[PDB]
This record gives structure tokens, sequence and C-alpha cells, in this order.
């Protein structure tokens, strides 16, 4: 049923996962018009799917034409969602297929679960779980190839980029979260943690630094302070 | 006229007949119901004084036979059974009511009350969602579950309603998952309408069986489907004006009838609110509407 701490393991074991968030998927600017009203512009968003155990990260760009003419459009972005999720599955290898998808947001079930009548196999989730997955578009290299897009495209990165080699997927995906709840929290005080030296470079291939193992726990501290302390400048504790 | 004679009324037992109810004491010189209005189906119902569960009863139509109630004290219930004597049968009312041993069916002449919950159910179709084949008259009870109820477990007694269920391949055209979940259009009128009900009457007569169903023996799986029914018409966008209009009085008319003390479970406090109020026909029930806002206006 229902992702949360009673059995967060379950994100690490080795039956085929992937979360799927929306927040990003109809993103707009509002502003006021010559008239005096007000309108929004679109611009580009991503279906944000994710396999928690490996890194995969399946970022399937929507681009602000998918929206031309259309009414409703937050809903459609949530049934625009399932359909891209559906298709993504439709086109993995079966023994590539996941078992459970894990929703972000509870107004994705219905939408995933029609699209996804001819997999009756796979299971839709919701979860408790308060995930800070709206903040990848703070990730510079996420950010950059989305608003950079001039038509629909899938990207495919690794979220965790090498720290498999060295720690276990739940540590990876602690870390993942920590810095994304950071960035959530204060997007320019985590940014400046992340790069403040610039001996420490991202690599080509990476969406983060290249940080050594003391190096990622003197990071995952600042995180924590940051998060900790914005928690106070905002319920002034 | 038609007449439902009964043996005899061993046990204490409230016998109900459409709308109507009446009281037997243990070993009352009871022997049936004459008057019974020719032309509509009847329900004949039962509640034991000493046993308020498994309330049941039998659908029938008198002219499709006589039909008479016998205890059985082996199974402990009153059994209806046909008897093919014609001579017999008509040789035994006559008796019973020169002796006056009958309630009469209370009909006032105002009253369409029983049309009007009736309209559209037929013996046959019954007789399909009931399945006893070598009977007339079609056996209901409150603990029968329906088919979709087995899918989510003895086959024989089970009602065998119309499956309908909005996340479903049958529901949902491939390409069309959004629009046909949005807009159930298509599934009520091509998948349902022209595919399995043929025409209107038909679907009517399932959703006033349901409806009654659930309202008599307190059959949750009927509830069911009486809502699903309801829920599939107000969800389309396009329906035809002559159904929206007959739905609106078959409601009317279903809601008038559930006392005030039952509608609390049976009411299905989302569909009515979504039928009535966000609904593509939240504006064409104004009979349902009305009477739902005067009578029950907590559930809403
Ligand atoms: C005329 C009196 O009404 C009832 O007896 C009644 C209406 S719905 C119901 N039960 C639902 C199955 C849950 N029992």
């Amino acid at each position: 049923g229902a992702m949360n701490s009673s059995n967060y393991a379950e994100l690490f074991n080795n039956d085929i996962k992937l979360f799927v968030d929306d927040t990003n998927v109809y993103r707009v600017t509002v502003h006021k018009t010559f008239e005096g009203n007000v309108a929004t512009k679109a611009i580009n968003g991503c279906i944000f799917t994710l396999n928690p155990k490996t890194g995969h990260l399946f970022l399937k760009i929507i681009h602000t034409s998918v929206w031309a003419g259309q009414k409703r459009l937050s809903q459609l972005a949530k049934w625009k969602t399932a359909e891209e999720v559906s298709a993504l599955v439709r086109s993995l290898p079966k023994e590539e297929q996941p078992k459970q998808i894990i929703v972000t947001r509870k107004a994705m079930l219905d939408p995933l679960e029609v699209h996804m009548l001819d997999f009756p196999n796979i299971a839709i989730r919701p979860t408790e779980l308060r995930l800070p997955f709206s903040a990848a578009m703070s990730i510079d290299k996420l950010s950059d190839v989305v608003m950079k897009a001039t038509e629909p495209q899938m990207v495919l990165f690794n979220i965790y980029d090498d720290w498999l080699d060295r720690i276990s997927s739940y540590t990876a995906f602690s870390r993942l979260t920590l810095l994304l709840r950071a960035l959530k929290t204060n997007e320019e005080s985590a940014k400046m943690i992340l790069l403040s030296d610039p001996t420490i470079t991202i690599k080509s291939y990476h969406l983060w630094p290249s940080f050594t193992d003391e190096q990622w726990i003197t990071i995952e501290s600042q995180m924590r302070d940051l998060i900790l302390t914005e928690y106070g400048r905002k319920y002034n504790v | 006229m038609n007449t439902v004679p009964f043996t005899s009324a061993p046990i204490e037992v409230t016998i109900g007949i459409d709308q109507y109810s009446f009281n037997v004491k243990e070993n009352q010189p009871f022997h049936g119901i004459k008057d019974i209005p020719i032309g509509h189906v009847h329900v004949i119902h039962f509640q034991h004084a000493d046993n308020s569960s498994m309330r049941y009863g039998y659908w029938f139509d008198c002219r499709m036979g006589n039909f008479y109630i016998q205890y059985d004290p082996k199974d402990g219930l009153y059994k209806m059974m046909e008897e093919r004597d014609g001579a017999k049968f008509e040789n035994i009312v006559h008796n019973f009511k020169e002796r006056q041993m009958m309630v009469s069916y209370p009909k006032i002449d105002e009253d369409d009350t029983w049309y009007n919950l009736t309209e559209f159910v037929q013996m046959d179709k019954i007789r399909k969602i009931v399945r006893k084949d070598e009977n007339q008259f079609s056996y209901v009870d409150s603990s029968m579950t329906t088919v979709q109820e087995n899918e989510l477990s003895d086959p024989a007694h089970s009602l065998n309603y119309t499956v309908i269920n909005f996340k479903s391949r049958e529901a949902i055209r491939p390409g069309h998952e959004m629009e046909d979940f949005l807009d159930k259009s298509y599934y009520l009128n091509t998948v349902m309408l022209q595919g399995i009900f043929k025409n209107s009457s038909n679907y009517f007569g399932e959703l006033q069986f349901a409806f009654l169903n659930a309202m008599f023996f307190g059959n949750y799986g009927s509830s069911l489907q009486w809502h699903a029914m309801i829920e599939l018409i107000c969800s389309s966008a396009t329906v035809p004006k002559h159904m929206l209009d007959k739905l609106d009085e078959i409601l009317y008319y279903q809601i008038k009838t559930l006392p005030e003390q039952y509608s609390d479970i049976l009411l299905n406090e989302r569909v009515w609110n979504i039928c009535l109020y966000s609904s593509f026909q939240k504006n064409s029930l104004h009979n349902t509407e009305k009477i739902m806002e005067n009578k029950y206006p907590e559930l809403l």
C-alpha cells in the first residue's frame, strides 16, 4: 500500500521500483498583461522518474508545445505524466520493467493506474514520505537540459554519480534526499555549500562534486545545519 | 387481481409485499395475500421475529403461474412454490377468501409508487440476474453476493448484475485514457447501452432492481450496483435527454420511498454529492436534488 518510515528499506531490495514525481511537469511564470490582468506563461518541465536502488533517472523533458491549445493544464499534466511513464515502461524489456511505481503525490494514482491497466501486476503506490524531488530543478545540469530543450526528449542520468562504488543504495538515497531537502529549503545557501571550494569539481559525466568520503561527511553535516537553521529562521526557535 | 395463498404461518414473521408489511403471530390463522395488482412484478419478503438476520424473499409475476408460500420446518423458511394444478389452486384460494383469512394488497387508488419503482423491471431480466431456471420466481436475501463482489464464493447463489468498473479496460479505450475516465459517455452509450443492455429500459430495469434488493433485503452488493449505475450516467457528458429526465423520476421515487432511518447506511455520500453537485449532470436532476435536499440535507 502506502510507503512510509515503517517500510523504508523496501526501496533498496531487489524488486525493481520507480519513484515518479510530477511536481515539475507543468511550470509557469505568472505575469501582468498590458490590460493589467494576470496571465501565465509556461516554461519547459520534466517528469522525475527515479530507480532508488540504482540511481538511474529517466528525465522526460516536457516541452511547452505540449500545452498549446489545451485546457485545464494542471489536470492534463497528471495524465501526461501517466502517459509518459506508461510509454517508458512499455519501452523497457520485461525484465527491466518495475514491479512497483511509487508516486510522490496521491493525485497521480488514478491517472497512472488507468494508463497502466495493461500492466495489472505493476503495483501503483502512494507514499507518506514528503520527499524533496521538487528540488530536482535546482541541480544545475538537470535544469540546463530542461530549459534548453526545443522538443520533447528523454535524458538518462545516474543521480548518484559514482557513489554506489563506495556506499550502499540506502546511504546514497539518504544523501540524495538530504541534498535535495537542503536545496528546497534554501537553494542559495545549499548551492554555496556545495561549491565553496573551487578545487572540488563536478566531473563532466556527473551531477554533483567529486567529494572524498571525508568531504562528504563535512558537506552532509553542513546540509543538516542549514536545514536545522532554516527551521528556526522559519519557526523562530 | 391475483392471490398468493399461504399453507399456514407456523412461525412469527413480519411479511412484506412490495412496500407494505404486516406482522403475523406464531400459528396465527393467516392464509395469504389477495388483490395483488396484475401487470407489475412483485416481491414478497420476510423477517422472522426470532432472527432479524437473513431477511429474504421472492420476486414474482402472477401472470407467469400460480404461486403460494409454504413454511419448510427443515430449511427454516417460508418457501415460494408453484402450483401446476390450476383447479386445485383456484379451489384452495376460493375457500380461503370465503373464510376471509387473507390480507388485501392495500393499494390506494391515487398511488403510483409501486409502478414508479418497478417501471422498467421485468421478470425475464430478474431471472437472468438471479439464476435458478427451474423456478418462475427468484429468491433473494441480505447475504447474497454479486458476481463482481466474488471477483474481488458460491456461484449458484450470486446476483449476476452487469459488472461496471471505471478503472477497467472495458471502460477505457486505449489512447483515450484521460478522456474516457473523466467523461464516461463512451462506456455508458457504446459499451453498456448499445453493447450490453441494448436499450435504456433494460439499464433502468437493472438499476431499479438493484435499488429494491438493497432496500428490501439490505443487500450491500445491490446498493454497490445501484450507485454504480447512477454514477455512470452522471459522469457521462453525453446522455440522451430522455434518459436524464427518466433517471430524475426514477431516483425521485426511490429517495421518496427510503424510510428516514435507513438512508444513513444506504446513501453513499460521495456518489450523491458528486452526482448532484460536481458531475456533468449536476443540473439535470431537479426533482431528485429537491427531494434529497429537503429529506436528507445532512448527507450533503
Ligand atoms: C426500508 C428499510 O431500509 C432498509 O432496510 C435498508 C435500506 S439499505 C439497507 N442496508 C444496506 C445494505 C447496507 N437496509
